[PDB]
């Protein structure tokens, strides 16, 4: 090029490329230990021509819907994607626009917390009203009305509206001490008579003056007197019907409501918590939002002629979970994206299997006065007989304070928010005189219902790591602690009426990433507009029924063509036309879908496949779900589906996959596939094997060794050569060992300590006297010991039987079809064997479960092909082939 | 609500045996000196050793 | 490997 | 009064039993690697 560019290497030659061949050669050589590889730049020069096109064409896209349709639950949009000529589109940068707005419902609090009254003493009155309640602010004289005297020139009064006693003003500015002395004017807002007397907690009270005033439709000065003294007003309380209100709160002890109206009486003692906490949000890459694997509702992109569609779905490849799956296998999942709404479901691993260490206090925590010393005696003078000094009065003894146990408090704290309230149902208690609404799922009914610090505080499984066995099977990602969840609701904002901007990408597979060729292409696809079955909760309440709304307002398809020059681009194009040239997807979880019921509650559930081809299978991968929460997607709408949180069937999410006893198969009525003898149990593959006198449980967790090289080796492919602990780039988030969980604790002894009792939940004693009796009430308690944990440590423990689980969750089960269990192949050296490729199988093969009184439903997949070739002959036709091959999902007789 | 009040025990079709351990029975089982066990119910999800 | 992609045995 | 509880907690109790000093008037075994003897040394936040 220009001369002086190639002098400094700018645009010349490569960096060895001029150097004397000596010194190339001698860089080559020491190059671990002297590199020289770093002083001498080797230019880099991008393509000078026919690579981008000149001629003006677009670099995006703005597609507007031909034809738009609006039903009562979904929402249709036919678009007219026409790519233009000598250009290219790769599909995958396609990508839906959305907005609208959205109205979350009133089971919406995206906080735990309280935003009112946040830190008072959650247990007492709002100065309420007869009278009993404070004031604060101190004054001179209180007029014959007009007020107490804030004071002026030569005069001035305060005004009953709200510079009157800002209910946050104060004496404060004395401190240590204050003292209302014979000033002769306390004075401040008591509520009236007429306004609920909620808690002093949540009370808020809209403001409605600008001053910050509380009133209604304006408020008047009472003038409250004496000590008993006489007539000589001395108080001047300011009395204002506010608005009460307590957005954020549910009450936890009303004592017995007089009758069905006291908004006043005796209340005072009401005690009052925060809501439950739930974001609600719209779920991870919008898992729902467009209508997949749904027949009824299934897209098209056919070519502006011959609008014979080029996708077809089914109801058995799951193209949601495949995709979930495959950002899983080609990126982090731990990095939040907010464009595809990327922010992957996720549970405080410190909350499904929290290990309570304990405390770590080891020093008493105090509370001092305010001032440093309090209750002095005066005393004065001297034994020398009083010189000039009733007076100095000095506290006597030593200061006076009382303790806070800070470091075991605030860990009781956090276990009864994260790993007591979510309590199945049945263990959840409801408060004492409190109505709930008559359904079993609405945000006001679960949000009333309130969980006990007695079942799970500080003397559960003590320093082991164990999850609390009723927490065990209820779902983890349905928690205010769910990254993902918390991130996606936080990212909306809070509060109501969200108005939403969102992209949706496309995830089905002979679409996901194709790449389309001149041509006009229509291009429709349906909308789910079913709140429920969209956002996100983190208590998995119904939404729909408590209030929620997703109102569409326009959906645009949105492209990013490659500014290709024309000059290559229609090679590329006549290029791509060639039949042998064709193109060919796959879905990436690349199997069919099977759902199998199982009985409410049920120990085992066979299953049967009639004589069927098995050409290429590759292996079966399966897992539990909880019906009430997997959607049949083979309708545009599902009335039953009244949960609202995680959905394993399509959301990555798996939380029972462990509950599995054992399972079995059999070839037609009795050729079992562990194989000819294989495993440790030459028929039952075993999972939960309970008792041993072979030893036969791996780690220390109550799995089988068998199993645990079943999985560990096909999933990291590792086995018959040691077991390693597996680089992360073969761990995936979705993977086995990330996700693997032993534990195990001691139980104290039913057969030996022939003083063992039964002491129930309602019936314990520990930490007695400090805590509430059963909820979280207040502190009316004694002290006398103890007794619930019976000691499993020191001189006087009891003897102990152990116990040990194995929590595996967002991960399925595979049992691969190659001979050995191996990653041979994606097509399995077994698959292809003579035998299963000339002579079709039925299969007969059952499983164990633990019986989960909650009806459930079990989940099986057959890894099969899903493949797709796509070609296009002329410009606007595009012509596809589908394929499953033990699973084809068309034969000869259709 | 569902009550087979009127049909003949055993319209739906059977299975094998399954011809493990455990599932043929829920009636409480003995150990091989006498201490019992629970059939089909929780506390046979656990390890319980010794 | 081989050609017709991947594999392992059946070349020596 | 949390981070001086995590001090003592941590880093101001393990101290050679030089620094820590036995409480007013209880009895600690001779063995000087047992754990009555162990835990019963307590050391002086102050120090730490």
């Amino acid at each position: 090029m220009m001369p002086q560019w190639s002098y400094m290497h700018i645009a010349g030659q490569d960096a060895s490329e001029y150097l004397s061949p000596g010194l190339v050669q001698f860089a080559r050589a020491t190059d671990t230990y002297f590199s020289l590889g770093n002083k001498f730049r080797n230019p880099t020069v991008a393509p000078t021509h026919d690579v981008t096109t000149d001629r003006s064409q677009r670099l995006t896209l703005r597609f507007v819907p031909v034809d738009r349709e609006d039903t009562a639950y979904s929402y249709k949009v036919r678009f007219t994607l026409a790519v233009g000529d000598n250009r290219v589109l790769d599909m995958a940068s396609t990508y839906f626009d959305i907005r609208g707005v959205l109205d979350r419902g009133p089971s919406f609090k995206p906080y735990s917390g309280t935003a009112y009254n946040s830190l008072a003493p959650k247990t007492a009155p709002n100065p309420c009203e007869k009278v009993r309640g404070q004031a604060p602010f101190i004054g001179t004289n209180i007029n014959k009305d007009n007020g107490i005297q804030i004071g002026t020139d030569t005069t001035n009064q305060p005004i009953y509206a709200d510079k009157t006693y800002q209910p946050e003003p104060q004496v404060g500015q004395t401190q240590w001490n204050s003292e209302v002395g014979a000033a002769q004017k306390v004075a401040g807002r008591v509520l009236k008579d007429t306004t609920p007397m909620l808690p002093c907690y949540g009370s808020y009270a809209k403001p409605t003056n600008e001053k910050g005033g509380q009133a209604s439709l304006i408020v008047n000065l009472q003038f409250f007197a004496l000590p008993s003294t006489p007539n000589e007003p001395k108080a001047v309380l300011y009395a204002e019907n506010v608005s009460i209100e307590a957005p954020d709160t549910h009450l936890v002890y009303k004592p017995d409501v007089a009758q069905g109206t006291i908004s006043s009486a005796d209340l005072l003692t009401q005690q009052a918590a925060p809501n439950r906490p739930n974001y609600i949000g719209f779920r991870d890459n919008f898992i729902g939002l467009m209508y997949y694997n749904s027949t009824g509702n299934m897209g098209v992109l056919a070519g502006q002629a011959s609008q014979l569609n080029a996708v077809v779905d089914l109801q058995d490849r799951n193209t949601e979970l495949s995709y979930q799956l495959m950002l899983d296998a080609l990126g982090d999942r731990s990095r939040y994206f907010s464009m595809w709404n990327q922010a992957v479901d996720s549970y405080d691993p410190d909350v499904r299997i929290i290990e309570n260490h304990g405390v770590e206090d080891e020093l008493p925590n105090y509370c001092f006065p305010l001032g440093g010393s309090a209750a002095t005696d005066t005393y004065s003078g001297i034994k020398a007989n009083g010189q000039t000094w009733r007076g100095a009065e000095i506290e006597s003894g030593n200061i006076f304070a009382m303790e806070i146990n800070l470091a075991a408090n605030l860990w009781r704290s956090f276990l009864y928010s994260n790993v007591a309230l979510y309590l199945p149902d049945s263990y959840k208690i409801t408060p004492d005189n409190i109505t709930l609404p008559e359904n079993k799922n609405t945000y006001a009914y679960m949000n009333g219902r309130v969980a006990v610090p007695s079942a799970l505080d500080t003397y559960v499984n003590i320093g082991a790591r164990w999850s609390p066995d009723p927490m065990d099977n209820v779902n983890p990602f349905n928690h205010h602690r769910n990254a993902g969840l918390r991130y996606r609701s936080m990212l909306l904002g809070n509060g109501r009426y969200v108005p939403f901007h969102i992209q949706v990408p496309q995830k089905f597979f002979a679409i996901k990433n194709l790449l389309l060729l001149p041509g006009s292409y229509t291009y429709e696809w349906n909308f789910r507009k079913d709140v429920n079955m969209i956002l996100q909760s983190s208590l998995g309440n119904d939404l729909r029924v408590d209030g929620a709304s997703v109102r569409f307002d326009s959906i645009n398809l949105y492209a990013n063509f490659f500014p290709m020059a024309h000059n290559t681009a229609s090679t590329l194009e006549a290029m791509l036309r060639n039949d042998t040239n064709d193109q060919s997807f796959n879905d990436y979880l690349c199997a069919a879908n099977m759902l199998y019921p199982i009985p409410s509650n049920a120990t085992s559930v066979p299953i049967s496949i009639p004589s069927r081809n098995w050409a290429a299978f590759r292996g079966w991968s399966f897992t539990r779900l909880k019906t009430k929460e997997t959607p049949s997607l083979g309708s545009g709408f599902d009335p039953y589906f009244t949960y609202s949180g995680s959905v394993p069937y399509l959301d990555g999410t798996f939380y029972l996959n462990h509950t599995f006893k054992k399972v079995s198969i059999m070839f037609d009525s009795s050729v079992s596939w562990p194989g000819n003898d294989r495993l440790l149990t030459p028929n039952e593959f075993e999972i939960k094997r309970t008792v041993d006198g072979e030893g036969y449980n791996v780690a220390q967790c109550n799995m089988t060794k068998d199993w645990f090289l079943i999985q560990m080796l096909s999933h990291y492919n590792i086995g018959y050569q040691g077991f390693y602990v597996p680089e992360s780039y073969k761990d995936r988030m979705y993977s086995f060992f990330r996700n693997f969980q032993p534990m195990s604790r001691q139980v104290v002894n039913t057969t030996t300590y022939k003083e063992y009792q039964n002491v129930t939940l309602p019936f314990q004693h520990n930490n007695s006297g400090f805590v509430g009796y059963m909820g979280p009430t207040m502190r009316e308690g004694q002290a006398y010991p103890a007794n619930y944990p019976y000691p499993l440590i020191g001189q006087t423990a009891v003897p102990s039987l152990t116990q040990k689980k194995f929590l595996c969750d967002r991960t399925m089960w595979r049992i691969p079809f190659s001979s050995n269990f191996m990653s041979m192949g994606a097509l399995t050296d077994l698959g292809q064997n003579m035998l299963y490729a000339n002579s079709a199988h039925a299969l007969d093969m059952t499983f164990e479960v633990d019986p989960m009184d909650e009806p459930t439903l079990l989940y099986v997949l057959f890894e099969v092909f899903d493949v797709v070739r796509i070609h296009q002959p002329h410009r606007g036709v595009i012509e596809a082939v589908y394929l499953r091959t033990p699973f084809s999902a068309g034969n000869a007789t259709t | 609500a569902v009550s087979f009040k009127g049909g003949v025990f055993s319209p739906y079709l059977t299975t094998r045996l399954p011809a493990w351990a455990g599932v043929r029975q829920n009636v409480m089982g003995s150990n091989v000196d006498g201490r019992p066990v629970a059939p089909a119910n929780s506390a046979t999800l656990t390890y319980a050793t010794v | 490997s081989l050609a017709p992609r991947h594999g392992s045995r059946p070349f020596m």
